[PDB]
């Protein structure tokens, strides 16, 4: 037989995201949030945080499906830490493949 | 199942035909008896009408066509014997014919299943050892070789020469002698082998593909195996469709080769066939109901002209997408592709070297050199696309504008000096040599191809983005109505279906119109005028020549062959004209009625304008066409009016 | 803030919430749209691929806030983020 076809969620953590879901500094402090041994480059991470979240996937009726993800490439000097963000979005991530 | 009644119905059978000389089965014994044929069909029809006469007789049928379809290897063995039992004199490993099946239709199934079109996707796996009937295109073949059947060895000493059969690949050679005299004996003296009273047989393998639309989404057309015996070795000469109809260990037996009325009325009854069936095809992008007009009248192909004195004309359009980045360009390749049938995609680099021409290739399984193809020829009649044109190479672009210039390929190298023809229709997409386009250039300097590829272009679409205030937002409001739902924006027109438009191509193929008199003396004018503005500067582009002007006369066709008319008119080459000189009009971001109607015009502001949009709204209601007030603008501009 | 919740945020956000688009949303994108469509004279050539990852961009903000629609502060933030990985 063959069918084809992660952390737990309590009733405590969604009263935590439910209580941070209408105030308007959210997004600037979750971004700021994900590398704090990384200084400055606040809007290639709120970029880095609105692609690992996703898209939505929309798939069209009698056709083709439309794209939901997006997709970054990021260059510049050599002497930054773009090879140090790339082990904390493997570690943070839901599940990652880096080659 | 048993064989000793079966094999009695099959020898009754061949000697009490009378519903298709004489007793035909007998006349073909006494024709191979003759010696002037060694082919053996046999029907499933003649069954079924001999199976009907024995059943209404009363009798008991005891059925052959629900025991030929299954196991025919041990069938064409068994009732080759029984064909042997009987022959009549003649007159003028002793198997003189080769035996051979041919299953029913679907005529004589509806009329009291066994032959169905199968694909290879549809094999399952279970079907090994029925007799199915494939549809395909071909592509690999080999040469015709002869492989043994039998192998016969002579020997001196005893004189009795002995036969082995074969039955795999390969053999093992019988030194040792098995002979009846040589058993009882110290003596086992050596055997040789006999070249001339070995049967062999004319084998040759090939390689059957999966049907474009018969494949299903997202799947690629695998292939098939077939592996023909005989003389059924010379009917499959690669490039074509077939079906293939024989047993699966694949042993073909017989090869062969190529509702709906409301389904065209409503598309028809609707008015403004043409707009209609323009717009319908791509509607997922912005505008450019000229381009994609054009796309329409290349898809619907044209009449294909013979001389019949060994001369062949083409009865195809190619068409040059030249543009910069911003519109979207894959899209329309991609929906041309989808919905003509036989759509093949290709690229710029990578294997297309060897994907635009045969290449050499050793075989593993059988261990040969077997000849590879490319993207012209499993895409035979039909729509050939290129994406990134001015990214190839010159391999490339020889053997593109060879069939580009007249449908037959000739390549002579160390593997074979053949020839192959392919009706293809080759759609173009380009970009120039820095990326968009350049106003302080020369379109001679834009465009990094040479004047003999693009004079052959009859329409090359200089598909240029102009940054604009009002007009941009229809494409972003276009845009972001598309990703907003899959559906369309709310006008009163449906789009059409791809099956509907699809039945409307293959109905307006078959049209064959003929040019009349009154448009011949507008087609020499128009020539005349157009070469001799054509025959220097800055602006300036390729000059006029015969193979545009056949060009007009091809899309002056198709425009006859949409409108489904056994003529041509005046209306199809006033819109050629337009359209062929609207693709390059881009680059810059019976006449005293006629003069009476311009006077009336006059009687409401006195306006002199130079271009009409309402004047020429009062002339069409009447009976004359755009053509003949295009000449009363000119003549009258003598008139200083 | 930390390391486990913002896992369980993405992930919550990724099953339950899917944003689709309002008209206050459209006609700010359209405009910022037509406006680069700039670019093109300026510094970098732009797409009708880009069109797309433009209001992508949009309803991710969208559901990091984690509403059922889209606002017009997503799309002015997606060309905030523009603006500065284009100029």
């Amino acid at each position: 037989t063959v069918y084809p076809l992660r952390q737990m969620l309590t009733d405590f953590d969604i009263r935590n995201i439910n209580k941070l879901s209408k105030k308007k500094d959210i997004f600037d402090i979750l971004s700021q949030s994900l590398a704090p041994s990384i200084y400055g480059h606040d809007h290639i991470k709120k970029a880095i945080l609105l692609m690992l979240m996703g898209g939505v996937e929309k798939n069209l009726e009698n056709g083709s499906h439309l794209r939901g993800d997006i997709n970054i490439l990021m260059v510049g000097d050599p002497s930054t830490a773009k090879s140090q963000l790339l082990r904390f979005v493997l570690n943070t991530a839901s599940l990652a493949i880096a080659t | 199942v048993d064989y000793n009644n079966l094999f009695n119905e099959i020898t009754d059978f061949l000697v009490t035909f009378k519903q298709d000389k004489g007793p035909k089965y007998m006349a073909m014994l006494q024709k191979v008896a003759n010696r002037e044929l060694n082919s053996v069909i046999i029907d499933l029809d003649d069954i079924l009408q001999y199976q009907n006469e024995k059943f209404l007789q009363g009798t008991q049928a005891d059925d052959l066509v629900s025991a030929i379809q299954q196991n025919a290897n041990h069938f064409t063995e068994l009732f080759c014997r029984a064909i042997d039992n009987n022959m009549p004199l003649p007159t003028k490993l002793t198997r003189r014919y080769f035996l051979y099946f041919k299953p029913l239709s679907q005529n004589c199934a509806r009329r009291y299943i066994s032959s169905k079109p199968l694909s290879v996707r549809q094999i399952k796996g279970d079907f090994l050892g029925q007799l199915i009937t494939v549809r395909g295109i071909i592509t690999r073949v080999s040469d015709v070789k002869p492989a043994v059947e039998v192998i016969a060895y002579t020997c001196d000493q005893c004189g009795y020469e002995v036969f082995q059969e074969v039955n795999s690949r390969t053999f093992t050679p019988l030194s040792e002698c098995t002979s009846e005299e040589c058993s009882q004996n110290q003596t086992k003296g050596q055997l040789f082998m006999s070249t001339r009273a070995s049967k062999f047989s004319a084998f040759q393998e090939c390689k059957i593909q999966e049907l474009s639309q018969q494949v299903p989404v997202g799947h690629i057309p695998r292939s098939l195996n077939i592996h023909v015996n005989g003389t059924l070795v010379r009917s499959l000469s690669p490039g074509d469709i077939v079906d293939v109809t024989g047993i699966f260990l694949l042993e073909a037996q017989f090869v062969r080769q190529h509702d709906v009325e409301e389904r065209v009325m409503e598309l028809i009854t609707s008015g403004d066939v043409y707009n209609r069936l323009a717009k319908s095809i791509a509607p997922e992008i912005y505008g450019n109901l000229d381009v994609k007009k054009a796309l329409l009248l290349l898809l619907v192909g044209g009449v294909d002209k013979r001389v019949g004195d060994g001369m062949k004309i083409r009865g195809d359009i190619n068409v040059c997408l030249m543009g910069d980045p911003g519109v979207a360009k894959s899209q329309l390749l991609k929906a041309i592709c989808k919905i003509s049938p036989r759509g093949v995609y290709t690229t710029g680099k990578g294997s297309s070297g060897v994907g635009l021409t045969a290449a050499v290739m050793k075989d593993p399984v059988t261990d040969e050199m077997i000849l590879e193809g490319g993207a012209l020829v499993l895409a035979d009649n039909g729509i050939c696309c290129i994406d990134e044109f001015d990214k190839m190479d010159e391999s490339d672009r020889t053997a593109i504008h060879e069939v580009m210039e007249q449908q037959t390929i000739s390549i002579s190298k160390a593997g074979i000096n053949t020839t192959l023809n392919a009706r293809t229709s080759i759609l173009a997409a380009a970009n120039p040599l820095y990326g968009r386009y350049n106003p302080r250039l020369s379109p001679l300097d834009n465009i990094n191809l040479p004047a003999a590829l693009l004079s052959r272009f009859d329409i090359l679409f200089l598909m240029l983005d102009i940054p604009s205030r009002d007009d941009d937002e229809k494409l972003a409001e276009h845009v972001t109505y598309v990703h907003m739902h899959n559906k369309q924006p709310d006008l009163d027109f449906t789009p059409v279906e791809p099956s509907k438009m699809r039945e409307y191509i293959a109905y307006a193929k078959t049209k064959r119109p003929v040019m009349s008199e009154a448009v011949n003396d507008y087609v020499v004018q128009a020539y005349i005028r157009l070469r001799q503005d054509s025959k220097d500067s800055k602006f300036s582009f390729g000059q006029a020549t015969p193979r545009t002007l056949l060009g007009i006369i091809r899309l002056s066709q198709a425009l006859a062959k949409l409108r489904l008319a056994d003529m041509v008119d005046i209306d199809d080459v006033e819109e050629a004209l337009r359209l062929v000189r609207v693709s390059k009009e881009s680059l810059y971001q019976p006449t005293t009625k006629i003069f009476t109607i311009i006077k009336k015009m006059l009687q409401e502001t006195g306006k002199n304008t130079l271009s009409y949009e309402n004047i020429v709204k009062t002339v069409r209601l009447r009976g004359f066409t755009m053509l003949q007030l295009s000449n009363c603008i000119q003549e009258y501009s003598y008139l200083n009016v | 803030v930390t390391i486990p919740f913002l896992r369980k945020y993405v992930q919550y956000a990724k099953e339950r919430v899917i944003p689709q688009l309002t008209q206050e949303a459209i006609n700010v994108i359209v405009k910022n749209y037509t406006d680069l469509r700039d670019d093109n004279t300026k510094k970098s050539p732009i797409t009708a691929r880009t069109l797309e990852t433009l209001i992508r961009l949009a309803t991710a903000h969208a559901k990091v806030r984690l509403s059922k629609t889209v606002n017009k502060v997503d799309a002015k933030v997606a060309a905030n983020l523009l603006r500065f990985a284009l100029l």
